[PDB]
């Protein structure tokens, strides 16, 4: 119960069999290439010829279907004030979508970082109306969002509107039950309540990144003793976990971050 | 494995 | 062979070039770097100088002097490659994962003993590379950060933009080191006045270009996002700027186009202009051309 979210791939069964081997069971990874941008209106880049993306031989079809989740690509942007922009991204958002259910991955990630979302709700809509059960749509959000988190460190120069981003998508997606959330914990964590409805939710996974490990006298990674409480109430709902970033703590290795989260669910309160 | 491998940090 | 899609071509002051290039599509989407005595003879790889396979894509490049690469790679990696004294093999100095997502830029500062880089992980961090560690880190931005450009008049002093709106100057001699310039659009593309102090043009996603002064007149010269800013290294630069469209445009100090070209028949991903003649230009896109313009100057 545990997902690496690599952002790069350099060959497919490499990734995937190192992932194995490091003790998680899914592997989540970009369809597409995060920074091969796409063109779809204006020639003459609407004519790029040669693949698109890797073919899906690589893996069996079982493969597809259990140990591989997928993430939309970081430059589509269906809300953007740009005319252009909005359609490019609704194209490619429609393409990654469509490639997604031709795989057949179980569970699919799109990111939240804007108090609107209405067009990704449309797209996202008229796609799940297509007819094929065969995926579910996870939502990244975070707890707190960025423009709360920054290091006031700039010189000239509320934590409900998470939840509101989240409600207002899902209620634009009229509820639909192949919406779930994919809670991202950041560092700090809001007030009791806050999380206390965050917990109402259809959380399906929560993302741990690994810069929100302290260190232990040892040198093993460990999360503090306010997170303890968080993940224990989550593995009440039994979600998923995806450890993301990279090994802050160089000196162990990136198996340590699952090995650490194992000792909680096995001393999980009886 | 390592005593204290997962204790809590101050 | 090389990969299909050219990241970043960038010239250096003895005249060889420097062209770091990834295959965004494929079964494999591993990197490569190349480098060429004769500009003319790329991307051909037999004619290639020296050249070298890295393992994930080049996002971004830049010289440190006259040996050393300065490589950002997307899997949140700063790589630091050294030629050999007779520029034969590219050879790996040293390899940091600091960085939890994608390196979107990196630039040197002007002393060249330090560098800077910002990802998509809304985080910036400042290097030395002699230590090779980190100094600084930076969650400054409040979203993924679009361009990075270290000031090449004075050190310690570099421009920021992200997909916020936001366009930071630091200063991290002094406390509270950030500081917001402002006209509007997402900025795309920074660049520095390079004979003047304080003086530098930024892009913006609708195609526009505005020079403002750190103490705005601006013109719209392209279709789609500008991608990239470069000056000229004649003594009156002629500021050329690429974008989406496929297009190079050549401006005046003023903002007015004085020349313009459309060889490239898909992105447009890097120009730079040479240095043994100032007239030539050398550009590169992921249609796998790299073209010389002899702009009207």
């Amino acid at each position: 119960s545990s997902g690496r979210d690599l952002n790069c791939v350099p060959e497919i069964a490499d990734t995937l069999g190192a992932v194995a081997k490091q003790g998680f069971d899914f592997l989540c990874m970009p369809v597409f290439h995060p920074r091969f941008k796409r063109e779809f209106i204006q020639e003459p880049a609407k004519n790029r010829p040669g693949p698109q993306t890797r073919s899906d031989l690589l893996l069996s079809g079982r493969d597809w279907n259990t140990l591989i989740v997928g993430k939309l690509s970081p430059w589509i942007r269906p809300d953007s004030k740009v005319e252009k922009i909005r359609r490019n991204s609704e194209a490619a958002m429609l393409q990654e979508l469509n490639f997604g259910a031709y795989l057949g991955l179980p569970a699919f990630l799109l990111p939240l970082n804007q108090e609107d979302n209405t067009n990704l709700a449309r797209v996202l809509t008229n796609h799940i109306h297509t007819g094929h059960h065969s995926s579910m749509f996870w939502m990244r959000v975070p707890l707190v969002a960025p423009e709360d988190l920054r290091d006031d460190i700039i010189e000239n120069a509320g934590e409900e509107k998470t939840w509101m981003w989240w409600h207002n998508f899902r209620t634009l997606c009229d509820y639909s039950k192949r919406i779930a959330v994919a809670l991202e914990i950041g560092a700090d964590l809001p007030s009791n309540h806050v999380i206390d409805r965050w917990l109402g939710e259809p959380i399906k996974a929560a993302i741990l990144p690994t810069s929100i490990f302290l260190t232990n006298k040892k040198g093993f990674p460990v999360l503090s003793k306010m997170h303890q409480r968080l993940i224990f109430r989550l593995l009440k709902l039994e979600v998923q976990f995806i450890i993301t970033g990279t090994n802050h703590h160089s000196e162990k290795e990136f198996c340590s971050y699952l090995q650490y989260l194992e000792y909680l669910s096995q001393n999980r309160p009886p | 494995t390592v005593a204290g491998q997962f204790e809590d940090a101050d | 062979c090389m990969e299909r899609q050219l990241e970043a071509a960038r010239y250096r002051s003895d005249g060889a070039l420097l062209l770091g290039a990834s295959s965004l599509s494929g079964r494999c989407w591993a990197g490569s770097l190349w480098l060429f005595k004769d500009p003319c003879a790329a991307p051909n790889e037999g004619f290639c100088s020296a050249g070298v396979q890295t393992e994930a894509g080049v996002a971004d490049l830049t010289w440190v002097g006259e040996r050393g690469i300065l490589v950002a790679s997307d899997s949140g990696a700063v790589e630091l490659w050294e030629l050999d004294e007779n520029e034969t093999l590219i050879v790996s100095k040293f390899c940091k994962y600091e960085h939890d997502d994608i390196v979107s830029t990196v630039s040197v500062l002007s002393s060249g003993t330090q560098a800077v880089s910002g990802s998509k992980d809304i985080c910036i961090k400042v290097w030395d590379l002699a230590q090779q560690v980190v100094l600084s880190s930076y969650r400054a931005h409040a979203a993924q950060v679009t361009c990075v450009a270290a000031s090449p008049h004075k050190d310690s002093v570099f421009l920021s933009c992200s997909e916020d709106n936001r366009i930071l100057l630091w200063d991290t001699r002094c406390p509270k080191p950030a500081s917001q310039i402002g006209c509007g659009y997402l900025p795309t593309s920074l660049a520095w006045h390079p004979q003047q102090s304080e003086v530098f043009v930024f892009g913006d996603e609708n195609g526009t270009v505005s020079l403002v002064d750190t103490k705005v007149l601006s013109s719209a010269v392209h279709s789609q996002c500008v991608t990239g800013l470069v000056f000229s290294p004649h003594s009156v630069p002629f500021l050329a700027s690429l974008s989406e469209d496929c297009s190079l445009a050549v401006l005046d100090s003023s903002l007015s186009e004085l020349f313009r070209s459309q060889a490239h028949r898909d992105f447009v991903r890097d120009a730079t202009w040479s240095p043994l003649n100032h007239s030539l230009l050398t550009t590169v896109g992921w249609d796998h051309q790299v073209v010389h313009h002899v702009v009207p100057t």
